[PDB]
């Protein structure tokens, strides 16, 4: 139950865009915006 | 872009003294004497810390947020 | 997530302003 | 309706308001509904969503701010509410027999379990909602105010 979240460029807040949606920011007003980071495991060798 | 920690050459931390040579410029040493009042002896330890061109503080100047 | 409050965030109340 | 459980089927929490402060429709979705607002010292009362007022006082819950107000109702006793004295507690049994005594003192119908049935749905219909006509623009209108 995933809404997909994403980070606003000059807002800094997370919005919730699904599919079909208009990119924009939820306050505003921003049209480039930026998704997050993984959940995945990221594991380094600190080589 | 961020002082190194150990210089390439030798092996030697350099990365606790960037803070510290800074702010003994500051001071009035002059930099050859600001080099090994830190402890630098090697010219190959000392050219980490006269070159070192710190860019890290131009890069936090694009805050995220605030 | 629909209603995560875990109670909640101290609810004020009306009789207390 | 004879059981406080149902009846939180319905009950309108503090998390969920936040997300429709500025959807529209909003007289239509909420308005049935029951909250459990705050009195106080823990005590409460099951109080009747009955119209959207607005009130002259801004004032921020959490990250969001909502100057609106709420005409609830406890049978008898009606006043302008705020966003911020609702609680999250679901409706216990000392208060669903209180608000049935409040609504049974007042001459007020208690409205029929087939309408709490059909009116809990339009909630997740209205959650589910695509926004694909022009609601992001007069909502960004109402957050930037
Ligand atoms: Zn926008
Ligand atoms: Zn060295």
């Amino acid at each position: 139950q995933q809404p997909m979240i994403y980070i606003c460029g000059e807002c800094h807040t997370e919005n919730e865009i699904k599919s079909r949606d208009p990119i924009r920011c939820r306050e505003c007003g921003y049209r480039i915006m930026y998704k997050k980071r993984t959940k995945r495991l990221v594991v380094f060798d600190a080589r | 872009m961020i002082i190194p920690v150990r210089c390439f050459t030798c092996g030697k931390i350099v990365g606790n003294k960037w803070e510290a040579y800074l702010g003994l410029l500051q001071a009035e040493y002059t930099e050859g004497d600001a080099l090994d009042a830190l402890g630098l002896k090697r010219y190959c330890c000392r050219r980490m810390l006269l070159a070192h061109v710190d860019l890290i503080e131009k890069l936090l100047n694009y805050a995220p947020l605030e | 997530t629909s209603t995560y409050g875990r109670y909640g965030s101290q609810t004020p109340m009306y009789g207390s302003g | 309706v004879s059981l406080p459980e149902e009846l939180n089927r319905v009950r309108l929490s503090r998390h969920k308001l936040e997300r429709w402060c500025h959807m529209p429709f909003f007289a239509k979705t909420v308005t049935g509904c029951f909250v459990r607002i705050g009195i106080g010292k823990p005590v409460y009362r099951v109080a009747e969503i009955t119209g959207v007022v607005e009130t002259a006082k801004v004032y921020q819950l959490g990250g969001t701010r909502t100057n609106k107000g709420l005409q609830l109702r406890h049978g008898n006793d009606q006043r302008v509410f705020r966003l911020e004295f609702v609680s999250n507690q679901e409706f216990t049994e000392s208060e669903f027999m209180k608000w049935k005594e409040a609504m049974f003192s007042a001459g007020m119908q208690l409205p029929t379990l087939d309408e709490i049935n059909k009116k809990e749905l339009s909630i997740k219909e209205a959650l589910n909602y695509k926004f694909n006509d022009q609601d992001i623009e007069e909502i960004v209108k109402e957050k930037e105010r």
